[PDB]
RNA sequence: AUGGGGAAGCUCCGUUUCAAAGGCCUGAUUUUAUGCAGGCCACCAUCGAAAGGGAAUCCGGUUAAGAUUCCGGAACCUGGA
RNA sequence: CUUAUCACCCCGGAAUUGGUUUAUCCGGAGAUGGGGUCUUAUGGCUGGAAGAGGCCAGCACCUUUGCUGGCUCCGGUGCGCUUGUGACGGCCCGUGAAAAUCCACAGGAAGGAAUAGUUUUCAUGCCAGGUCGUACUGAUAACCGCAGCAGGUCUCCAAGGU
RNA sequence: CUAAGGGUCGGGUACGAUCAACUUA
RNA sequence: UUACUUAUUCAAUGAAGCGGAGCUGGAAUUCAUUUUCCACGUUCUAGCAUUCAAGGUCCCAUUCGGGGCUGAUCCGGGUUG
C-alpha cells in the first residue's frame, strides 16, 4: 500500500499532455449535420411572418394526449379488419340480400389534406388537427385560416409522425374527426372548448404577432454587456 | 505586335519560383490556444541557408500540447539568434529577442520582425534579411498597434498580431558588389527567370512599346497610366515623378 | 548500407548503453547530468514557492 | 482522377481542396468466423528516371551465333510453418 | 582472423608555452606524454584455390576425343599514369533533390514454475523466387540526313619512347 | 667529368657498411 | 453617421479549449456577503513529459483484478476569428 505515489499532473499552458475532454462542442459536423443546424438558426433570426410562428406555437402535452386518448378509440381500419370485413360482407350478402349494409358505418379519423380541406370547405369537419413538422410549409399555411374562415375547430399539434401513427402512416400532416359516437359526444364537446379557447379565438391575435428576431447566446450577451455597461455608474 | 515579355510572366511556365531546394514556407506556429492565454517553449535545434532568400531560417521544436509529439515550426532567423536556445511563444512570453510576443504585449519602439498582418496569419510584414518592424504605440480602445514597416509606411493592426523580437538575420547583404554577370546569374537561378534583362528600346516594336526606330529611344513618355491594359505597363507605370531624387520626402 | 542492418545482429547495430545506438556517450553523459540537475533543481523552485503556503 | 466548382458543350480548373475519404492481436474464438461493447490513428488517389535512390553473384568452361542468364564449382538476398 | 587516418575513454596536469601539417591549427572546455575499441575503409594471411587458368616438355595417329610430366617462385622502385578512398583547405548575395526502403533508440502493454515457457536480431537446417528485355551495329556502310552521303549523333577503358 | 640536394639502427655515462631518385649548377 | 447579424465575403485548424457563471486570493478598494479583471498556480540549463493517469472517496466472491465520481468546476453545443 505505501508502494503507490501521488504524481499530479499540472494542466497548464505548456506543462503537460493536456487529457481527453469532451470535444463534442467542436466536432467538424458533416455537412448534413451542418445545414440542419444552420437552418434552424436562419429561420430564427429572420423575421418569420404570423403565417409561420402560429406554427411551433401548439398546445401543451397534456392536451394533446387526452385528445389522443378520445382519438384513438375512432382508428380507422387495417389490412387486417378489410379482409376480415369484406369476406364477411361478400357472405352477408348471399345470406341475408343486404345492399352491404350489413357491415357497420365506420367512425374514423378522417385524414389526407386534400380530403381535410374538402372536409372543412363543405363544413364537414368536426374537429381538426395540424401538423407543424411538414417541412414545406406552404400545403399547411392556409389550414388555421381555413379552419377559421369555415368556422371549424382547429388544434394546431406537435408531431406529424404521431399524426401517422394515428391514422397508420408515417407522416399524416392533418388529422379529423367528423362525426363521433353516441357515447361519448360529451368528451368531445368538452375537448373542442378547449381547443377553441387555444387556437381558433385567438386565431385573429396571432394574426397580427411576429416570431424569429432571436440572436444567438453571444449575440444575447453582448447585447446584456451593453445593458450593463451603461447602467453601471 | 506580339505579347511581350512582362505580359508573358503571368502564364507561369518558365517563370515560376525554382523551390527545390528551400526548407519550406517559413512560418510562426499556429496560434492556438497556448500562444494566447500563456507561453509556449520550443528549442532551436538548427539555423539554416535557404536558397534563394538572403535571411537564414530557424527550425524549432514545440511540443504539442494535446498529443505526444514534437511539432517541428520554421521561423525566420533573427539576429543572434543560436542553436540550442530556448523560444517562448506567447501573450506571457518574455520580450527578448527570438519571443513571438503579441504586437499589443510589446512596449513602443519593440523593433519586431515577420509580423503577422492579421493575427493568425503567421507573419507577412518584414521578413527579408536585415529588415524589421518598429512598434509606434498603441490604441487599446479598439485594440490595434501601429507600426513602422521597412518601407517607411505606417500601419495600424490589431494588436493579437505576433512577431518576433530582433530584426532578421543577414542584413548588409545588398552592400557587397555582385561585380561580375556570374555572379547575378548564381542569384537568379535559385530564385527565378528574371535575369539577364534586355532593354525594350533594343528589341523591334513587335516586341516592345519601346522598341524600334533608326536609334535606340522609348519615343513616348515612359510613364504609363494605372488605367492601361496589359501590353502597355512598360516603363514607369502610374509614376508621381521621375528623375534624379533631390532632397526628402518627409519620411 | 541501410538494407543489410536487417540481416545483422543486434550486437553490431547497439552498444551495451542507455540510447547505445542512437546517441553517442558523451551525449547520454549529459543528458544524465541534465536530467538530475533541472530535477533537483526544481525541488528547489518548489520550496521557495511553497513558503508562501506557510506565510499565509 | 475523385470531392467540388465552372463550361451550351467537346471539356476547363482543382490535387487536399468548404468530402461522413483509416490495420492486427489469444477480441469473438460450435445457425457463427465479423450473428456480436475488444485500440493507435487523423493516412487521402495514381502516373512520371532502362544515366537519380534501390535486396542479393562470382570465377573457370562452353557456342556457327547466348551468357555476370547455359554448365561445373563456390556464395548471397527476399519471402516462407 | 588481422589491419586506420579521424574520433573517443583512463591516467601524471602544461610559460622556458608545447604538439604539429605542404598548407597554422589545437590544448585547463585538459595539451604533450603513457595506456587503451568496431565497421574486409584499404591492405595482409588462410579458406574459396590450384583441382582453375596460364607457360613448357612428351605420348595420342582418320570411332567429329584425350592422357603424362613439370613450372606457375622470390622480390625492388616512384613528384609516374588513372581511378577510388581519406584527412584537409578554398569558393558563393550560388551553400549544392525527393521518396521508397532499412535499422536503431526511448517505453514498459503482454507473457512466462513437474520435463515446461520464450531465444527463429546466435548457429545450423528446409522450400520458392514468377513476368517482360538479353543476337548485332552503334557508324567514312547496320542511326538520321532521299544513299553504303568527307556532314550530324551521348559515354566507359587507355601501353612504350620523345 | 665535378659539386650540391636523401631514406632506413644496437647507445658502457658524435659514431658506420648499407641502400636510393632525378633535379639543378 | 450608427445601438446589429443571419444573407454574402475573407482566413485558419486533425474545426482543443469560445461566451457567460465563476471557485482560495491581488486591487488607487462596498458603507451590509460578491458591484470588473487575473494565477486557473510551468523562463539559469540543447534532459524528461504518451499506455481510460497517478492519487483520493464510496462499492465488488479484490478469479487476466475492477466499477462510479473526482482529479480535469458548471451552464450554452456559435469551431474560431
Amino acid at each position: 500500500n505505501p508502494l503507490t505515489h501521488s504524481t499530479p499532473k499540472n494542466f497548464g499552458i505548456g506543462q503537460a499532455v493536456q487529457p481527453k475532454r469532451n470535444l463534442s462542442r467542436y466536432v467538424k459536423w458533416p455537412e448534413y449535420v451542418r445545414v440542419q443546424r444552420q437552418k434552424k438558426i436562419l429561420s430564427i433570426r429572420l423575421k418569420v411572418p404570423p403565417t409561420i410562428a402560429q406554427f411551433q406555437y401548439t398546445l401543451d402535452r397534456n392536451t394533446a394526449a387526452e385528445t389522443f386518448k378520445l382519438f384513438n378509440k375512432y382508428r380507422p381500419e387495417t389490412a387486417a379488419e378489410k379482409k376480415e370485413r369484406l369476406t364477411k360482407e361478400a357472405a352477408a350478402v348471399a345470406e341475408g340480400k343486404s345492399k352491404q349494409d350489413a357491415s357497420p358505418k365506420p367512425y374514423a379519423v378522417k385524414y389526407g389534406l386534400n380530403h381535410v380541406v374538402a372536409l372543412i370547405e363543405n363544413k364537414k369537419a368536426k374537429l381538426v388537427l395540424i401538423a407543424n413538422d411538414v417541412d414545406p410549409i406552404e400545403l399547411v399555411v392556409f389550414l388555421p385560416a381555413l379552419c377559421k374562415k369555415m368556422g371549424v375547430p382547429y388544434a394546431i399539434v406537435k408531431g406529424k409522425a404521431r399524426l401517422g401513427t394515428l391514422v397508420n402512416q408515417k407522416t399524416s400532416a392533418v388529422a379529423a374527426l367528423t362525426e363521433v359516437r353516441a357515447e361519448d359526444e360529451a368528451a368531445l364537446a368538452k375537448l373542442v372548448s378547449t381547443i377553441d379557447a387555444n387556437f381558433a379565438d385567438k386565431y385573429d391575435e396571432v394574426k397580427k404577432h411576429w416570431g424569429g428576431g432571436i440572436l444567438g447566446n453571444k449575440a444575447q450577451a453582448k447585447m446584456d454587456k451593453r445593458a450593463k455597461n451603461s447602467d453601471s455608474a | 505586335g506580339r505579347v511581350i515579355r512582362n505580359q508573358r510572366k503571368g502564364a507561369g511556365s518558365i517563370f515560376t519560383s525554382h523551390t527545390r531546394l528551400r526548407q519550406g514556407a517559413a512560418k510562426l506556429r499556429t496560434l492556438d490556444y497556448a500562444e494566447r492565454h500563456g507561453y509556449i517553449r520550443g528549442i532551436v535545434k538548427q539555423i539554416v541557408h535557404d536558397s534563394g532568400r538572403g535571411a537564414p531560417l530557424a527550425k524549432v521544436v514545440f511540443r504539442d500540447p494535446y498529443k505526444y509529439r514534437l511539432r517541428e515550426e520554421i521561423f525566420i532567423a533573427n539576429e543572434g539568434v543560436h542553436t540550442g536556445q530556448f523560444i517562448y511563444a506567447g501573450k506571457k512570453a518574455s520580450l527578448n529577442v527570438g519571443n513571438v510576443l503579441p504586437l499589443g504585449s510589446v512596449p513602443e519602439g519593440t523593433i519586431v520582425s515577420n509580423v503577422e498582418e492579421k493575427p493568425g496569419d503567421r507573419g507577412a510584414l518584414a521578413r527579408a534579411s536585415g529588415n524589421y518592424v518598429i512598434i509606434i504605440g498603441h490604441n487599446p480602445d479598439e485594440n490595434k498597434t501601429r507600426v513602422r514597416l521597412p518601407s517607411g509606411a505606417k500601419k495600424v493592426i490589431s494588436s493579437d498580431a505576433r512577431g518576433v523580437i530582433g530584426v532578421i538575420a543577414g542584413g548588409g547583404r545588398v552592400d557587397k558588389p555582385l561585380l561580375k554577370a556570374g555572379r547575378a546569374f548564381h542569384k537568379y537561378r535559385l530564385k527565378r527567370n528574371s535575369w539577364p534583362k534586355t532593354r525594350g528600346v533594343a528589341m523591334n516594336p513587335v516586341d516592345h512599346p519601346h522598341g524600334g526606330g533608326n536609334h535606340q529611344h522609348i519615343g513616348k513618355a515612359s510613364t504609363i497610366s494605372r488605367g492601361a491594359v496589359s501590353g502597355q505597363k512598360a516603363g514607369l507605370i502610374a509614376a508621381r515623378r521621375t528623375g534624379l531624387l533631390r532632397g526628402s520626402q518627409k519620411t | 548500407r541501410p538494407r543489410q542492418y536487417a540481416t545483422v545482429s543486434k550486437t553490431h547495430k547497439t552498444v551495451s548503453r542507455a540510447y547505445g545506438g542512437s546517441r553517442c556517450a558523451n551525449c547520454v553523459k549529459e543528458r544524465i547530468i541534465r536530467a538530475f540537475l533541472i530535477e533537483e533543481q526544481k525541488i528547489v523552485k518548489k520550496v521557495v514557492k511553497e513558503q508562501t503556503e506557510a506565510a499565509k
